[PDB]
């Protein structure tokens, strides 16, 4: 029995789309991952234990002799001592901070943990923050709402076998986030010819014209969507809808209105 | 053996509730090994309704979709129906068709994942699978369920061999401190059945990926679809032969698995836990309906849903009433909200957070308490199943009666945690049986004419409501537009109905009621609380938003 690297996975202020994204991995499939590659030692969405038994699994993981890597899903609600986001009776910020202190590394899966996400959008009633801001430490950000399983599992595998991958100014691995969506879009030739759709019901839209005029944030969004696709079959623009730019920090307030460039 | 129950008298708190979406704390008072009082306490607030204020109504679906990534899509759909209604546009037949097929795919993905990856661990002792003779398991499978190479001795020995090495590694990972470790009186299944269920659990992990790819052919990506727009859908490619052929092929693969593995594992489990047919029932059921032939308005949705809408009160299957949207309201008296918010119709909804303290019995949840003429309503597969059965929906009548015959129980036994679980499988099987017919209808329609989005105008002032029956049940979005911007936007979500706290009269919610009478074999490992809570398929991100 060769030892598998311990991974602790925390859920804070989140919708769980990130967990769901990760289990759409096919290279490799999630069961081969956690049976052969890592030791997923805490993951509330799928773990057998509950309550104190679950809280004891976490603590057993955190006190592991071999140490652990920390994955974080969700932003951190900080209003009122952090009480608006609790697990086992403890503020989420408190548990994330405690887990972060000894982690070999922190990977933030999704735009919420990386940057704050949807709950941070104005007027931010829970005073949510991204992990790195709330804890004051650097994170490996895998943003996207949610990010492609290719990017996360890619990062995780890298962090266990190679080290920290090269990161852009926003903490994003350049292996996955080094090119704009727009530059790998098949509708680029339309954008270059000023061949836009002015509405979704228009003939232009039927012909597959560029969606820039309908608010596509592709030209300002770093991600690999058109190159890798999702679910091995599709991506938003291929399905005729503009990019929201869901992998950019605070896009909820920098990319809206979504159907405009305004 | 009769139902194991201890003599325990005292409190039990389970926090966190794992294997659901979101952050839930359950507190019960137990007496002589039976639950006598219950609290459902939701533990995270995000506040999407507050964030939406003053924004562009067109943007709503994109924010509200992130109420939840497990029931991904469904809020985008409800928001889109809501705005469509506020601007008074009727989407084209092709959009109705595409949007509903995306809902069908979501049910398939969601229910399959729930039974195996969230729920089964309360019923299946994974470690017991190691005591099984694989050859005996094969013979067992091959004797009760459909022939398949995944159930052969070789397949089962290979699963048991993987599980054995994992266990012997000392790193149990997600099975760490499981309630079934070392045996548990509440776990009844023989080791041969555990091995089979476990083999399927691993298979389901691969199959849910395919269920997700199919959905993505139409929805653009999964999680979090990106194909709906005000007035319809943007995905013209979704109307074309090649994509639709692959969608059908993938869906047939998923459905083969539902019929070969899910339903059989479900019936086998229900067979062993027949006693759970008498634990965890409630009395009132609500659905808005889904899979409508006419989605031109909420009225038409309510009236033409192929999974029909309605309201049942006091377990009376003889009196399915029409849904009165004006009769819905939400209380916050037992919730962490500011005083004055009780009894609000969602068009007048108010979301004013006000936290007190942990386990304050006066204010103990971040969910509102939605009520229907003063009554708590259970929503979800079981609600749909009883309404469809009551009304004689042919597919439901046939499948439910099939299940009642295999289990040798009467229909009233379905008012229970076991009913609730079995209901989820029933509708999956029905959705499966209709996919090919639904795919043919859009393929034919699309080919003749590929209109997918209609023209519309943003009104200065207006209001509208989007209804859906998501996998967890009756979902509604409610918008007030003013100055062409969002003046109020309120979500009232299936898990808000099921798992909210008490209403203003101090009346328990469906999950709280269902918990009363729960037997506890071992207070240290109260898996019976999980069986019931998980059967409601809770989503607290959905519940509280
Ligand atoms: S990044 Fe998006 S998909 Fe992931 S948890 Fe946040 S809201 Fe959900
Ligand atoms: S559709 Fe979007 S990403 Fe594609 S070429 Fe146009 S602006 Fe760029
Ligand atoms: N299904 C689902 Fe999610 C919940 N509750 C929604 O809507
Ligand atoms: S919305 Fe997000 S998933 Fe890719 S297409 Fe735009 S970055
Ligand atoms: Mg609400
Ligand atoms: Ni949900």
């Amino acid at each position: 029995a060769k030892h598998r690297p311990s991974v602790v996975w925390l859920h804070n202020a989140e919708c769980t789309g990130c967990t769901e994204a990760a289990i759409r991995t096919i290279k490799p499939y999630i069961d081969a991952l956690i049976l052969d590659t890592i030791s997923l030692d805490y993951q509330e969405t799928i773990m057998a234990a509950a309550g104190e038994a679950a809280e004891a699994a976490l603590h057993q993981a955190l006190e592991g002799k071999d140490g652990y890597y920390l994955v974080v899903e969700g932003g951190l609600p900080t209003i009122d001592g952090g009480q608006w986001g609790m697990v086992a009776g403890h503020p989420m910020i408190e548990t994330t901070k405690k887990a972060a202190a000894k982690a070999k590394g922190i990977i933030c899966i999704g735009t919420c943990s990386a940057y704050g996400g949807v709950q941070k959008a104005k007027p931010n009633p829970s005073q949510a923050k991204g992990v790195s801001e709330a804890l004051g430490v650097k994170t490996i950000n895998i943003p996207g709402c949610p990010p492609n399983p290719i990017n996360f599992v890619g990062a995780v595998v890298h962090v266990l076998t190679k080290g920290i991958p090269d990161l852009d100014s926003n903490g994003r691995p350049k292996l996955f986030y080094g090119e704009l969506v727009h530059d790998n879009c098949p509708r680029l030739p339309h954008f270059e010819a000023s061949e836009f759709a002015p509405s979704f019901d228009s003939e232009e839209a039927k012909k597959g014209f560029c969606l820039y005029e309908l608010g596509c944030k592709g030209p300002v969004t770093y991600n690999n969507c058109p190159k890798v696709l999702f679910n091995q079959v599709n991506w938003p623009v291929q399905a005729g809808h503009p990019c929201l730019g869901c992998s950019e920090p605070d896009f909820w307030d920098t990319m809206t209105p979504f159907y405009e460039q305004g | 053996k009769p139902t194991p129950q201890s003599t325990f008298t005292g409190p039990i708190v389970v926090d966190p509730i794992t294997r659901i979406e979101g952050h839930l704390r359950i507190m019960v008072e137990v007496e002589n090994g039976k639950v006598k009082d219950a609290w459902s306490s939701s533990q995270l607030f995000r506040g999407l309704e507050i964030i939406l204020k003053g924004r562009d109504p067109r943007d709503a679906q994109h924010f509200t979709q992130r109420a939840c990534g497990v029931c991904t899509y469904v809020h985008a759909l409800a928001s889109s129906r809501c705005v469509d209604d506020a601007v008074k546009v009727s989407i084209p037949a092709n959009a109705r068709m595409m949007r509903n097929l995306v809902m069908a795919s979501q049910y398939l993905h969601d229910h399959l994942v729930h039974f195996y990856h969230l729920h089964a661990l309360d019923w299946v002792d994974v470690t017991a699978a190691l005591k099984a003779d694989p050859n005996k398991a094969a013979k067992l499978a091959a004797s009760i369920a459909p022939a398949r190479p995944g159930n052969s001795a070789k397949a089962l020995k290979a699963v048991q061999d993987k599980l054995k090495a994992f266990v012997e590694s000392g790193q149990l990972g997600i099975f760490t401190n499981a309630y079934f470790l070392g045996g548990h009186k509440a776990y009844y299944l023989p080791p041969e059945v555990n091995l089979i269920a476990t083999a399927h659990y691993l298979e389901a992990l691969h199959m849910q990926v395919k269920a997700a790819s199919a959905m993505a052919i139409l929805g653009g990506k999964n999680p979090h679809t990106q194909f709906t727009v005000v007035g319809g859908c943007s995905n013209y490619q979704g109307l074309t032969k090649d994509p639709l052929a692959n969608y059908l092929a993938l869906s047939k693969e998923v459905c083969q698995f539902v019929n070969e593995c899910y339903i059989p594992d479900l019936l086998a489990v229900a067979g062993f836990y027949k006693d759970w047919g008498g634990i965890g029932g409630t009395s009132n059921y609500l659905a808005f309906g889904e899979f409508a032939t006419d989605d031109s308005s909420p009225s038409k949705h309510l009236a033409t849903s192929q999974f029909p809408s309605g309201v049942i009160t006091g377990r009376d299957l003889g009196k399915v009433d029409n849904v009165d949207l004006g009769a819905i309201y939400e209380d916050v008296k037992y919730s962490w909200y500011a005083p004055g918010g009780d009894g609000k119709h969602p068009y007048d909804g108010v979301t004013d957070p006000k936290y007190t303290k942990l386990d304050d019995k006066d204010h103990y949840s971040w969910m509102k308490a939605p009520r229907y003429k003063g009554k708590a309503m259970e929503v979800g597969p079981l609600a749909r199943t009883f309404i469809a059965y009551a009304k004689g929906q042919p597919d439901f009548k046939k499948v439910v009666d099939m299940v009642l015959g295999k289990l040798s129980v009467p229909a009233t036994a379905l008012h229970s945690t076991l009913g609730r679980t079995a209901a989820r499988g029933i509708e999956t099987a029905i959705v499966c049986a209709n996919m090919e017919k639904w795919i043919k209808e859009m393929a034919d329609s699309g080919a003749k004419d590929n209109t997918l989005c209609a023209k519309w105008e943003m009104p200065e002032e207006s209001k509208g409501v989007g209804l859906a029956d998501a996998p967890r049940g009756a979902l509604s979005h409610w918008i007030r537009i003013k100055g062409k911007k969002i003046d109020n936007f309120q979500l009232v979500v299936p898990s808000t109905w099921n798992l909210g706290p008490r209403g203003a009269q101090g009346d328990k919610s469906p999950v709280e009621e269902a918990l009363i009478g729960t037997p506890i074999a071992d207070p240290k490992r109260p898996v019976e609380i999980l069986r019931t809570v998980h059967a409601f398929d809770p989503c607290i991100a959905c519940g509280v938003h």
